[PDB]
């Protein structure tokens, strides 16, 4: 039992670094491809925000 | 594509709302509202406490300027000089997106796992449009649940609904818990699990959460709680908004899930209280007149469909408020769904796990799934002679301890030996143990050893001709 | 069989830690997603002050929004409580309001519209109005800052299709 | 002309302005037209039922008038669809709509009006005189069914000016004028009925032709006749679809219309799947089933108004079709859940109740319904009869039979067929209770036995009499113990047992024991009635039967085997077998006297 519960004290912060790398590749995207995007999305919210539509509902 | 760039361009809309600072009252958990221009039935409020409280609500009638809204989360504090509505213009709606799965949702649908808004795909009504019947088709498939009173003397197709009746005190949460963890098709487990709790106690939610965490099934998985201090009203969304998720993964994603209502008991309490704060005819017992309809929308969407890959099997738990199966929840739990699994008080009291007696159970789709193809051509009689052996022995056990034990002939003595066999070996399994269906049939033949072949009669002569000598 | 228990509970303990950090891993990534989100949704609001610091453009802007929540009440009387920077400009616009009101809707002008001796704040509401009736009983809240919050809550969905192109997995909408 | 909405609460509408509106008249709710059907009146307004889903209608929404009730179109076409409550395909509606649920406000025409059709026209010539419900023609609609009758709509007569000659049509084009005061009316394939209003018949006669199952309890103890009523109370879950699954696949009917009402849903998606994959011959094999029948669903979950609407829509096809001289059978799925929605728009409405909240008036709903059943002569000159024998399946709560729906069917019913929980636990199917169940048409059937089987009623009350007296016997063993029997006795128990479990197990789906019929059915009962006779016999002159019980052995298992006799071998084929084993049985105990 001490063989193995102390095999597993290096398991925690090698699979904690494995798993902080796995993904330290999809941040970098949304960081890349917001700023490619960004001025698109603004235009066309403030159009839409800008502009209203002076309607009268249907009695 | 296109037609997935339109479905949402209409997104991209702005429409003001109005505020209402005219109430007119307010009696019982109801609002009463004047002069609301032109209301709608079934929308959404936002009920603004002087305290500076945001609440919600849902109107339920409308005469010609008055709507009655129904707080849920009580109606306490509530002024008629200081409070504030604002119709939102539309019926109650969740927001969806395949990235629910793994995380955690209150009665309400929001997070509650320290996390971010869902940022949703699209907006679901909780409610749903039935589905055309002539798009449905039956299952003929199995589940391999490792139970073997549940995989043998009944089963599960997937796309079944099956409830599981069970008293207070027995441990249904384990049963359910070791069938989610331990379930997949017959030569899988990958059954995506939405999850709703309603009226539970902490203990159970914790145990729950912990039985998910240590399988390695959170990541593929979706809960929603409501527990026993939450509001009442609220327990009425929570399967609704849970069902809806399901809809939406199963038929539009192309994936097999499976859901677990952990207690409809509380579901149909808090539909009487609610009921009874407005004046509706009582059925008997004092349950709403209505309450089949209202479970039925609810059960009745399960199933498969022409089209899609998808499949949203049921397992709703349901408590017996004095171990009466007449009373009216399992009648119209059991008139709505397709077979029954029985937890039994008796056989609990003798240590045995899973306390499940096979008599007052039933599997109305065991008949398709089981055959040849998928398992051994004695599967269909073997359960037949097993169930009248133990009625057999029921009654002759019965008989023992009104006339002795001098009018038992050997069948008597046979019928009892094989109830005692069939309840210590068969029935009885560990917390961790799996059983493929073929050895639950061979251990199933190893107990009609007892009987000779002569009076095996409900059992064809054909399967005892080639399988009773082996 | 002592054993067997004191293995599997250690069994249980380690895989709850790979659980565990499997789970946590996935909240920074959605973190992340809402917080790039939030950047545009916090970058778009110093464009709308730059647009109600013209005059040029902004009047009839806010006479639009005017008409709309007037069509919206529907009332032969009407208040208006905007800014303090505003009221010179709607005073010059009371003719065209009552007319395009009476024409859009099939009544009548209205008969009068009187701005509230009460104000606004400078700095959290740039722009718009609020409009109630002669009692003071209904309003429809219509500045520049409320319209956006109702924008960014029905068109989630129109911006992930722009910022992540079609979804995969899904198969049937 | 319009009105508008007013109030809205449930499944229950009210709108003002609504002067020329008369009761039970069809309107048309909102700016989808949902359907919807007057109930009361109070001045301007007038409340309303909604046949669809309320939610988002909003006050002020414009109400529509029609002018006349819910009605069905009856016309060639009806034979193998399916219809939702109000009579609307769903096979269209699901091709159309490129979707898995229902459209709510959704409309298409009842029949294909595309489709040809090829008319053979009648006898009646141009100046003749011809009366509502006559034939002035026919139609090919199937190989099953022949010639689909063409018929003037009741209430519609005069003198013909112009017939169309032979070819094919449509629904549309018209096929016969008819003058009365003027040539005003053509009359096309179709034609509509009012759904409460029963269709009008010469004369009610009496129904004295048994109705053939294939079960050989139900045909052996609890005879039905064509024409006539029944009951099947259910007690939850006790194979009560096993009953109405062979009465719809193996009556000798000419057509048939399986209602849905209150429905798990899931049962129509394997009716509609095994019929176009089973087959029965009459002229030959036709490998359709479907063919012959028309299905009506509403399953539980779709709007509970919609559930009164899905019966008298299934009845008004069966009595169409009987007016043709067919004979139909109409079964009926739970008629509980159609008082269940009563109460639940009585409540809506507010209103006393009269028992367990059922209102007042559920006594004279039900019978005005069982009352359309029976054999009659139809309406019109060819001189043609029909018949229309429905069987309900009532559903009470918990188990017990003093539910008012219950109670109230078995005042008007005419059979009834009791089922027990403990033989369904036992996978005992039939689960029929043979000592509470009972047939009012058991002696009107003597005339067909004496045509046919002369001795059957004799062997049945003395087969009823063996289970009855066994019963009393067993009903003291419980507490005295088997000690005191005499062998007559004991043979009464053994007999008992013996025929409850071979007799009365059909086993449900086999090939051998599938469909028993009448004759085969008949043999059984004779062997059994002399394998007890002879064996009370031998005992009779001292002769010990406990030795007697292993001498003769084989007689036994015999009669138990007797069941596997393979039907649809022959007529002759197995009565020479069933001929033999009683000689051969009666020669051993002969010789096994002593």
């Amino acid at each position: 039992l001490k063989e193995f519960e102390q095999k597993n004290a290096g398991g925690v912060g090698e699979l904690e670094k494995k798993a902080e790398a796995g993904v330290q590749g999809e941040l970098a995207e949304i960081k890349k491809i917001a700023e490619k995007k960004k001025d698109d999305v603004v235009k066309i919210l403030i159009e839409t925000v800008i502009k209203p539509s002076a309607e009268v509902h249907i009695n | 594509f296109a037609i997935n760039k339109k479905a949402v361009e209409q997104g991209f809309n702005v429409k003001p709302r109005l505020n209402y600072n005219t109430v007119s009252g307010v009696n019982g958990p109801l609002v009463i509202l004047e002069k609301v221009k032109f209301p709608r039935y079934n929308e959404i409020v936002n009920l603004t406490l002087p305290d500076g409280t945001v609440r919600q609500g849902q109107v339920l009638e409308i005469r010609g300027d008055r709507a009655i809204v129904q707080v849920f989360e009580g109606t306490s504090g509530i002024d008629v000089k200081k409070t504030t509505v604002e119709f939102t213009g539309e019926s109650l709606r969740i927001p969806v997106s395949e990235d629910m799965l793994g995380r955690i949702f209150d009665g309400s649908g929001r997070p509650i796992d320290n996390g971010p808004k869902v940022f949703a795909e699209d907006y679901l009504d909780i409610n749903g449009s039935p589905i055309n019947p002539y798009a449905r088709i039956y299952p003929e498939e199995m589940i391999s649940t490792g139970v073997s009173a549940i995989d043998t003397m009944n089963s599960i197709a997937r796309g079944q609904k099956i409830p599981i009746f069970s008293a207070s005190g027995l441990p249904h949460n384990e049963i359910a818990a070791q069938i989610c963890r331990q379930a997949g098709l017959v030569r899988e487990e990958n059954f995506s699990i939405v999850f709703a709790a309603m009226g539970v106690n902490l203990e159970t939610a914790r145990f729950f959460k912990q039985d998910f965490e240590e399988n390695g099934s959170l990541e593929r998985t979706s809960l929603f709680l409501n527990l026993a201090n939450d509001p009442t009203i609220e327990r009425i969304i929570t399967p609704r908004l849970a069902l809806t998720t399901a809809e939406y993964l199963a038929y539009q994603t192309e994936r097999h899930v499976l859901t677990i209502l952990t207690d409809m008991s509380s579901y149909a309490d808090a539909l009487r209280e609610v009921s009874a704060a407005r004046e509706e005819v009582p059925g008997r017992r004092g349950y709403p007149g209505y309450m089949y309809t209202d479970l039925s929308t609810i059960y009745e969407r399960a199933g498969r469909v022409e089209g899609r890959n998808g499949s949203i099997t049921q397992i709703p738990i349901l408590t017996m408020p004095n171990d009466d199966i007449t009373h009216p929840i399992p009648d119209l739990t059991g008139y709505i769904t397709e077979g029954q699994i029985f937890v039994d008080r008796q056989l609990h009291n003798k240590g045995i796990y899973p306390p499940i007696n096979v008599l007052p159970s039933l599997s109305r789709l065991m008949k398709s799934a089981i055959g040849e193809g998928m398992t051994r051509k004695d599967h269909g009689d073997v359960s037949n002679q097993l169930y009248a052996k133990y009625a057999i022995g029921k009654d002759a056990a019965a008989m023992k301890a009104v006339v002795g034990e001098e009018a038992l002939s050997i069948e008597d003595k046979l019928s009892l030996e094989f109830l005692e066999k069939f309840e210590k070996t068969f029935i009885t399994q560990g917390a961790y143990e799996d059983r493929t269906v073929f050895e639950s049939l061979d251990q199933a033949w190893s107990l009609l050893r007892i009987y000779p072949k002569e009076m095996l009669n409900r059992i064809s002569p054909k399967i005892l001709d080639e399988f009773y000598d082996r | 069989g002592n054993f067997k228990s004191k293995l599997k509970k250690a069994m249980l303990s380690q895989q709850i830690t790979k659980s565990t950090i499997a789970n946590k891993m996935r909240l920074k990534v959605l973190s992340a997603r809402e917080q790039s989100l939030d950047g545009i949704f916090e970058e778009t609001k110093e464009k709308l002050s730059g647009i109600a610091n013209n005059r040029d453009e902004y009047k009839p802007i806010l006479q639009s929004l005017i008409v709309e929540a007037l069509l919206k009440l529907l009332e032969p009387k009407a208040i208006v409580k905007a800014l303090e920077r505003d009221v010179d400009l709607i005073e010059s616009m009371k003719d065209d309001i009552m007319r395009e009101y009476g024409e859009k809707a099939q009544r009548a002008p209205l008969e009068e519209i009187v701005i509230s001796n009460d104000y606004l704040n400078k700095d959290l509401v740039s722009g718009g109005v609020v409009v109630s009736n002669a009692s003071d009983k209904i309003e429809i809240n219509n500045t520049l800052e409320e319209r956006l919050k109702l924008l960014s809550e029905e068109a989630l969905p129109a911006i992930r299709l722009e910022l992540y192109g079609p979804s995969k997995t899904r198969k049937f909408f | 002309e319009y009105g508008a909405i007013y109030s809205v609460s449930g499944p229950v509408v009210i709108a003002e302005n609504m002067i020329g509106c008369a009761m039970y008249e069809l309107v048309k709710v909102g700016h989808d037209n949902l359907v919807g059907e007057v109930i009361r009146i109070d001045g301007d307004k007038a409340t309303i039922q909604v046949y669809e889903e309320t939610a988002g209608l909003t006050v002020g929404d414009p109400v529509l008038r029609t002018g006349k009730p819910l009605s069905v179109e009856l016309g060639p076409g009806l034979m193998e669809t399916i219809y939702d409550g109000i009579q609307r395909p769903l096979k269209a509606i699901k091709e159309e709509s490129q979707s898995i649920y229902i459209p709510r406000g959704i409309d298409t025409p009842a029949l294909d009006r595309t489709i040809k059709w090829q008319f053979t026209p009648g006898k009646f010539q141009v100046g003749d005189h011809i009366s509502g419900g006559d034939i002035y023609g026919s139609v090919f609609e199937n190989s099953l069914i022949s010639s689909h009758k063409i018929l003037l709509p009741p209430r519609s007569r005069g003198t013909i000016t112009w017939i169309a000659p032979a070819g094919e049509y449509t629904l549309d084009e018209k096929i016969l004028e008819v003058e009365f005061d003027g040539k005003k009316s053509d009359f096309t394939l179709y034609h509509t009925w009012p759904v409460r209003v029963p269709r009008p018949v010469t004369e009610k006669l009496s129904a004295d032709y048994p109705l053939l199952t294939g079960q050989r309890v139900l045909d052996a103890l609890f005879p039905c006749v064509q024409g006539g009523t029944t009951c099947i109370p259910g007690a939850f879950g006790c194979g009560k679809t096993v009953i109405s699954q062979s009465l719809s696949k193996y009556s000798n009917s000419d057509a048939i219309i399986y209602v849905g009402c209150g429905e798990r849903g899931n049962e129509m998606a394997e009716v509609l799947m095994e019929f176009p994959e089973l087959y029965t011959e009459m002229s030959g094999t036709k490998e359709p089933i479907m063919k012959r029948t028309t299905l009506v669903a509403n399953t539980s979950n779709m709007p509970v108004a919609a559930r009164e609407a899905s019966i008298y829509t299934g009845i008004t096809l069966a009595e169409y079709f009987r007016d043709q001289g067919k004979n139909v059978s109409m079964i009926a799925d739970s008629s509980s859940r159609w008082a269940e929605a009563l109460r639940e728009i009585s409540g809506r409405l507010g209103e006393m109740p009269a028992d367990q909240g059922f209102p007042a008036y559920l006594g004279a709903k039900l019978a005005s319904f069982y009352e359309r059943a029976g054999k009659a002569v139809a309406l019109g000159s060819p001189d043609r009869t029909g018949s229309v024998s429905i069987v309900a399946a009532v559903s009470p709560a918990g188990g017990d039979f003093s539910d008012p729906v219950t109670t109230a069917t078995l005042g008007i019913t005419q059979v009834f067929w009791g089922l027990d929980k403990k033989l369904a636990q036992r996978k005992h199917f039939p689960s029929i209770n043979t000592s509470v169940s009972y047939s009012k048409y058991t002696n009107v059937l003597n005339k067909f036995y004496d045509s046919n089987y002369p001795e059957f009623p004799v062997l049945r009350d003395r087969m009823k009499e063996i289970l009855s007296n066994a019963e009393e016997l067993e009903q003291v063993v419980q507490l005295v113990g088997k000690s005191a029997l005499s062998d007559s006795d004991k043979i009464t128990l053994d007999v008992a047992t013996l025929i409850k479990e071979d007799f009365l197990q059909q086993n449900g789906y086999s090939t051998y024991d599938a469909f028993c019929p009448i004759w085969k059915t008949f043999d059984m009962m004779r062997a059994f009635i002399s394998y007890h006779d002879e064996a009370q016999k031998a005992v009779a002159n001292g002769a010990n039967w406990s030795k007697l019980a292993d001498s003769t052995g084989d007689v036994k298992h015999a009669v138990s085997s007797s069941k596997f006799f393979e039907p649809s071998r022959g007529e002759k084929e197995v009565h020479g077998e069933f001929e033999k084993l009683l000689s051969t049985m009666q020669e051993r105990f002969a010789e096994s006297t002593d």
